[PDB]
RNA sequence: GGCCAGCAUCAGUUUUGGUGGCAGGAUAAAUCCAUAGGAAUGUAGCUUGCCUCGGUAAGUAUUAUAGCCUGUG
RNA sequence: AGAACUGGCGAUGCGGGAUGAACCGAACGUAGAGUUAAGGUGCCGGAAUACACGCUCAUCAGACACCACAAAAGGUGUUAG
RNA sequence: GCAGUCAAGCGUUCAUAGCGACAUUGCUUUUUGAUUCUUCGAUGUCGGCUCUUCCUAUCAUACCGAAGCAGAAUUCGGUAA
RNA sequence: UUUGCUCCACACAAUAUAGAUGGAUACGAAUAAGGCGUCCUUGUGGCGUCGCUGAACCAUAGCAGGCUAGCAACGGUGCACUUGGCGGAAAGGCCUUGGGUGCUUGCUGGCGAAUUGCAAUGUCAUUUUGCGUGGGGAUAAAUCAUUUGUAUACGACUUAGA
């Protein structure tokens, strides 16, 4: 019905400063920094106090308002990603064939190299994104760990691997082999 | 049906030998000229009493003017309306300045939101919502908050020469 | 009204631009269009890539040569857009479209001249914020236009040498302002400014 | 792509010069005679075109011709042609080109043992040719009247037109073909019993 | 390293916001926003200028940077009292916008002779400026 | 007076403006002024609670250091 | 395919419906000025890219009678009830 | 001829994996009718051969979703000529 | 093949014209944001200011713009020269130096204008071209015929011939 103004609150910590000309957002904190291009949207960001920034929609329709929250959300995980950080954990899952996973490197690169999936003689490679840093977890069996500053990047590099291990031509109920996201959390502990 | 007037119309059954002074009924009618207004009166009367224009007379026809033409009033409005597959009663609220502008936009709404041509609509009640917060529709109550203000983003001036030497600027 | 009119296409809607230009032609006004790669079309990319491929399949069965020609380049798309609005088969038809020129980028002369815009065809002014649109550079290349990279190359280069132009220009008027103020408060100034100048 | 200039060598073989004519014997053979002046003065004229190329140019190609006179042919009239130069950096290319004016380029300097190379050439020519052998169509049956290396049905009643896709008689051969992936089995030398 | 969020700072449709009518009977006339009807319609009143208290479409009117303390839904006379009090007219008067307006209004009302004078003058200014624009 | 025009005053037709005097009506309705009562999208004042020296906020409070609404004249 | 009443086409141009025997409008001596019908006014094309309030975004949107087709049944698309 | 909606049933159990009664809404124009508009001062009358091209309501081949898919094999569906 | 060709200069003659009649007056980017000025820590920075249309800006007085005088300024501008740069996207245009020369309505003078008869586009633009004159500048080829066969129905193609 066109709501004349609804707004949101992006709350800011002690570590970060976040600065927005046109709709180019830059969040910089302890973990480094990241930036996002909200120009596809039409909201109005308004600094109120170093720890608070409202964003708003004037005379907006349902779909528009509905983009308000997700702008807030989007910027909020920019803010978190640069303080706490993101740590997506994953588990190799195989019922006979030991899925063997390694980092390789051709011309800078860094890829995640998956071998022997269901005994496939083929070699799988997922590239490692810029921003994300992969650790092969110690003290955990067949666990892999994608760390880094950006949910979007971590969660995508995560999903790349897990989808490069889709099983074909068998019943995927019985054949549950793969690499799966088993835990999504933060980098800095306690929080 | 145009830009509306509102008419007090008064009619009555034709007087008879043994019933002189028939009863006298009035309707307020929103219509554009008074020629339509009388048509309407008779239209609604025949859907009410045993009369025809043939057997009756208009007694008075009087434009009613808005009591307080530049007072913002909140209107509750009561329509009965015909759709493609049946008929329906409705209640809408309209925040304008006169019953007459209020009925104008109604008729527009019904056209736009419900494809309801003029013929298909009966106005049952147009009434001034006296105390706020008996205002029942959100799209109106939105406009009743204290100290209300708002911007008009992405403003668009209308050029008067095909060509322009600057590049437009929707600031405001 | 003028000898020649140059239009900085960037951000103009294909059909609405077409419509005004067409008329200006027929009314005897020369028009040279620039930067058609940066021309907009309502509706997102895919819709106008569909529409174009829809156009692609129409062709003379017995001889794909002697029937409909499908041009790709933004300019030449914009010309199809435009020609379809001129009785182009008539003598008067060819007459109008002699005056017209459409261009990718901004080449010699016109890059030294000034270009104007058509507010009744500027996308930002017309389209509602919320709706999506297509850029003619992208549409064209995605159907086999060949020169997206080269144009963007030459306009990157152009935009540098004109910034240089602008930089010096804006400076010289800071003087011309500085001049037009040491002669402020003078007797001729007040007289002039009392005549609306 | 558009050609900007073309610096020529100073001295030019009669093998190439002949390519520039249609009646060598009658002619005064004035081809490239004024050009050849341009070198005279110090150098001036050439070194700007050369320079011009360097400043601009996204691609440098080289103008060579054949020594047909070594070939056993009667042909005399040599073949001129542009070969794009794919070593490093424009400048470095035109330097290369200028260095080789009037000078000979080997074949070892282009091809090696077991290289895959493509071959670009005009097919042998057969002249006006029937449909059966030009298109590899079915011979028609023996009994058919008024001819049988034909196509029986040249097309439907509609579109009421013969079509661009149905086979007709006409020129066979003398087509140009770029044929790829032939391997070099031997690169021979001439001075070589 | 403070945070730095741009702004975008719009003129608002708020009770007491003064607009400059552009269409019709009034037009060029100023007026103040009394009550506020909907997203497209406000109630306006411009007594000092002659414009009758009325409902108007916001698209017929252009919002100015000027505003003054006016109670919502205040009648014509109170409008006048608060207007004169706030001295809105002198503010409007003194701004590039309203000045640029008179400037064109004058030019339009010159006389072919006055025009000839404007030229002779523009010659004189040109002589001495181009001269300074050449000495430093 | 042959050919063709321009201007003027008029006549028939018609088109587009400026301006003057009147008649209706709820003898328009409004505005305005007067007056009586009122209420909240509650102005002043007051209380109280946090609070960088008064600013908010949530109570009381119906013209006060803003105003509005309703009828009658 | 066959009846009733009228009005038409046939015998009839003109303006509209792109096109079209029958629809809408209007019925014709030769012309000038005016005003209109039906139907239109982004450009082709004479004529507002006029005003106003809503609705609609379709990876096979939709776009004006006769007319050149779409139905049951579904949708947590969105709008008002 | 081909495709739906409802879901009583079928399917050890379990309406809808795969199917589906009673009803009921449709599409198609390679069936056959119905008709008689066009050709009877003539449009060559069956079938094959040959050759091109188009259609998709896809048999195979590419990539998928589902299963009463353990594997093998199969069935149902999507993008797809 | 009767002194031909080409650039630059002028002369006359034609022949045109999709339509001169003060100026096509150069950032880029964004539009839920920008331009300009200034400051500075040179940044997604501070502060100022503007928009709300080019309704502008520049030019515009003089027999279609005559003949002349002086003054104040050293400014502007036209033209032909010259110095040093820049531009290949279709550059073929732009900027910069230096003397020369004209004009200057920045200001103050002397003279002229009628009879074109009360209006009649009242002729001021720019396309191609032809003929002689004179200043530079330059001195070929293609086709038929013959001929080869990497080509060919005929033409065409491909060779060869002081
Ligand atoms: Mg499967
Ligand atoms: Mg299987
Ligand atoms: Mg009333
Ligand atoms: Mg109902
Ligand atoms: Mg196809
Ligand atoms: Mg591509
Ligand atoms: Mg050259
Ligand atoms: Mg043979
Ligand atoms: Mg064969
Ligand atoms: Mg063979
Ligand atoms: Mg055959
Ligand atoms: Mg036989
Ligand atoms: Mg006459
Ligand atoms: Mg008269
Ligand atoms: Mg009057
Ligand atoms: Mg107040
Ligand atoms: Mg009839
Ligand atoms: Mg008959
Ligand atoms: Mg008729
Ligand atoms: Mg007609
Ligand atoms: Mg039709
Ligand atoms: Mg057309
Ligand atoms: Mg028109
Ligand atoms: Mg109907
Ligand atoms: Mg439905
Ligand atoms: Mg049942
Ligand atoms: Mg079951
Ligand atoms: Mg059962
Ligand atoms: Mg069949
Ligand atoms: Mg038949
Ligand atoms: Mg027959
Ligand atoms: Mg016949
Ligand atoms: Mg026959
Ligand atoms: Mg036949
Ligand atoms: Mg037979
Ligand atoms: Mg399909
Ligand atoms: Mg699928
Ligand atoms: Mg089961
Ligand atoms: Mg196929
Ligand atoms: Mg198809
Ligand atoms: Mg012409
Ligand atoms: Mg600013
Ligand atoms: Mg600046
Ligand atoms: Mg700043
Ligand atoms: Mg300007
Ligand atoms: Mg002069
Ligand atoms: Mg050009
Ligand atoms: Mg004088």
């Amino acid at each position: 019905m066109k709501y004349i103004q609804t707004e949101q609150q992006i709350e800011v910590p002690e570590g970060v400063t976040v600065s927005i000309k046109s709709r180019i957002v830059k969040v910089v904190g302890p973990r480094g920094t990241l930036t996002k291009n909200l120009k596809h949207i039409d909201v109005t960001f308004t600094k109120v106090n170093n720890q608070l920034i409202k964003v708003a929609v004037h005379n907006g329709g349902r779909k528009h308002v509905a983009a308000l929250r997700t702008v807030k959300s989007l910027v909020d995980n920019m803010i978190t990603g640069v303080t706490k950080g993101y740590k997506y954990k994953m588990r190799y899952v195989y019922a006979h064939f030991p899925i063997n996973v390694n980092i390789v490197e051709k011309d800078g690169a860094k890829f995640i190299e998956v071998r022997n999936f269901l005994g496939d003689k083929k070699i799988r490679n997922v590239p490692v994104r810029d921003g994300v840093t992969i650790e092969f977890s110690t003290n955990v069996k067949d666990e892999i760990v994608l760390s880094g500053n950006s949910v979007e990047d971590v969660s995508q590099n995560a999903a790349d691997l897990q989808q490069i291990c889709r099983v074909r031509n068998k019943d995927i109920r019985k054949f549950l082999d793969g690499i799966y996201v088993s835990h999504k959390g933060f980098i800095t502990e306690d929080l | 049906m145009a830009h509306f007037k509102e008419y007090q119309v008064i009619g009555r059954r034709l007087p008879t030998e043994s019933v002189p002074e028939p009863k006298l009924f009035r309707m307020r009618i929103f219509a554009s000229n008074e020629v339509i207004a009388k048509s309407r009166y008779w239209y609604f009367l025949q859907k009410l009493h045993k009369v025809k224009k043939a057997s009756g007379e208009i007694v008075s026809i009087n434009q009613i003017n808005e009591a307080h033409p530049t007072k913002v009033k909140n209107f509750g409005v009561w329509v009965r309306y015909d759709s493609r597959s049946g008929t329906h009663n409705m209640y809408k609220e309209i925040r304008d300045v006169s019953r007459v502008a209020a009925v104008e936009t109604l008729y527009q709404d019904m056209a736009a939101r419900h494809r309801a041509r003029f013929r298909s609509i009966h106005i049952l009640k147009v009434a001034e919502i006296e105390k706020t917060a008996d205002v029942k529709r959100q799209y109106v109550k939105q406009f009743l908050t204290k100290d209300l203000k708002f911007p008009l983003p992405h403003r668009v001036q209308k050029s008067t020469k095909t060509f322009s030497y600057k590049r437009p600027s929707t600031f405001y | 009204v003028e000898p020649v009119v140059v239009i900085d296409g960037k951000g103009h809607l294909v059909g609405r631009l077409a419509s005004v230009v067409a008329k200006q032609l027929l009314n005897g006004q020369k028009i040279v269009v620039v930067r058609a790669e940066e021309l907009n079309i309502s509706g997102e990319f895919f819709r106008n890539k569909l529409k174009y491929h829809d156009f692609l399949r129409k062709a003379t069965a017995f001889n794909k040569t002697r029937g409909p020609f499908h041009f790709r380049a933004p300019s030449r798309i914009f010309y199809k857009a435009l020609r379809g609005m001129v009785s182009h088969k008539t003598a008067r038809g060819k007459a109008a479209l002699e005056r017209l020129k459409v261009f990718e980028g901004i080449p010699p002369p016109y890059d030294k001249k000034k270009r104007v815009v058509v507010p009744q065809a500027l996308r930002v002014l017309r389209l509602k914020p919320g709706r999506k649109y297509t850029t003619l550079g992208k549409l064209s290349t995605s159907v086999g236009w060949k020169y997206e990279d080269v144009v963007a190359k030459l306009e990157a280069k152009r935009k540098v040498s004109s910034a240089e132009y602008y930089a010096k220009k804006r400076a010289f008027t800071k003087k011309v302002a500085s001049a037009n103020a040491t002669a402020a408060e003078s007797d001729v100034a007040k007289q002039l400014a009392a005549l609306g100048y | 792509l558009r050609s900007l200039t073309t610096v020529w060598a100073e001295h030019l073989s009669d093998e190439v010069k002949r390519r520039f004519y249609k009646n060598w014997y009658k002619s005064k053979k004035k081809a490239f005679t004024k050009y050849s002046a341009k070198y005279a003065q110090d150098g001036a004229g050439i070194e700007r075109e050369l320079a011009r190329i360097k400043k601009y140019a996204s691609v440098v190609r080289v103008l060579v011709h054949t020594q047909i006179r070594k070939t056993p042919l009667a042909q005399k009239k040599a073949h001129l042609a542009e070969i794009q130069l794919n070593g490093g950096s424009i400048s470095e290319k035109v330097d290369w080109a200028r260095e080789h004016f009037e000078k000979t380029v080997a074949v070892d300097s282009v091809f090696e043992q077991n290289e895959m190379i493509d071959a670009i050439a005009v097919t042998k020519g057969h002249g006006f040719e029937g449909v059966t052998h030009r298109w590899g169509t079915k011979k028609l049956p023996r009994k058919t009247h008024r001819g049988l290396r034909k196509v029986a049905c040249i097309g439907a009643w509609h579109p009421a037109h013969v079509m661009w896709s149905v086979a007709r008689a006409g020129q066979r051969g003398y087509h140009s073909r770029t044929s790829i992936n032939h391997k070099i089995y031997r690169v021979g030398k001439g001075d070589d019993e | 390293t403070d945070s730095i969020v741009k702004a975008s700072n719009w003129r608002l449709v708020e009770v007491g916001r003064v607009v400059l009518i552009k269409k019709g009977q009034s037009a060029g006339k100023l007026a103040a926003i009394v009550e506020i009807i909907d997203q497209k319609k406000v109630l306006i009143d411009g007594p000092k200028a002659g414009v009758p208290r009325q409902a108007i479409n916001l698209g017929q009117v252009v919002l100015t940077p000027l505003t003054f303390a006016l109670p919502r839904g205040a009648r014509t006379a109170t409008v006048s009292k608060k207007w004169a009090a706030a001295a809105v007219c002198e503010k409007w008067a003194a701004s590039s916008w309203a000045k640029k307006i008179a400037q064109r209004e004058r030019r339009a009302a010159l006389t072919d002779f006055e025009r000839f004078q404007v030229m002779v003058l523009r010659k004189q200014k040109r002589y001495t400026v181009k001269k300074a624009l050449a000495k430093a």
